[PDB]
């Protein structure tokens, strides 16, 4: 994956 | 009326009725909005005055309102200002041939534009290269992607430039699990909140940016 996770 | 939450401006040339009965659509449909939800934006007729638009169960109504500091509908009640116009509105409702008392104001998805951080057409390599010239954690950009009402926060951390996706889901945004009214509401958020691990957003980056804390070439 390209973009970053938020949680 | 610049910041008023209904107070859209000019929008589009004359394509502004059609977009103005758009977004008071969207925004109606959506969050289940009341009758007499609204919007005030420029005329594209009435050069100089403003044009009321408002919900009616599923249509959309239009009023003139003229300025000349005097605003009013009906040459009968002049006001000084579209703010006493509008909160006059929301307590005794205006005539027609049905009777409307304003309700809810319709605010725009679109302040973000104005913003120094917001880039309308800028590639990932593109955003990649400015942070590059940035030598500061928490430099950051957001760029419109090519999906519609897709975003993407470019920020550098740990030495590198990271991306997030940002999602305009009707009339709120989404960066994952976290929602936000709007895409300003979203990264005045993670001004004062860290967006990545440790990090939040600190350095706005533009063409005006990177000649003031900027190098020539990047890492």
């Amino acid at each position: 994956d390209l973009y970053e996770e938020v949680l | 009326h610049s910041n008023e939450k209904w107070f859209h401006g000019k929008l589009g040339g004359r394509d502004g009725r059609h977009i103005a009965e758009r977004l008071l659509t969207e925004y109606c449909i959506e969050t289940g909005a009341p009758d007499g939800s609204f919007l005030v934006r420029e005329s594209e007729t009435f050069v100089g005055d403003y044009t009321l638009s408002f919900w009616r169960n599923g249509k959309v109504q239009h009023c003139r309102i003229h300025s000349r500091p005097k605003f009013f509908l009906t040459d009968n009640l002049v006001f000084d200002s579209l703010y006493d116009l509008i909160t006059h509105y929301q307590q005794v409702p205006l005539r027609c041939n049905f009777e409307m008392r304003l309700s809810e104001p319709v605010p725009q998805t679109n302040a973000h534009e104005s913003k120094e951080w917001y880039h309308a057409s800028l590639t990932r390599a593109q955003a990649e290269h400015m942070l590059m010239r940035v030598p500061r954690d928490g430099a950051f950009l957001v760029r419109k992607r090519n999906e519609p009402n897709s975003y993407a926060i470019s920020f550098r951390a740990e030495g590198k430039i990271k991306h997030c996706r940002v999602q305009q889901e009707g009339q709120t945004v989404m960066l994952g699990n976290s929602e936000f009214d709007s895409l300003v509401d979203l990264i005045s958020y993670y001004e004062k909140h860290p967006l990545y691990r440790k990090m939040k957003l600190r350095y706005p980056i533009n063409e005006e940016a990177l000649e003031k804390i900027g190098t020539a070439e990047p890492d």
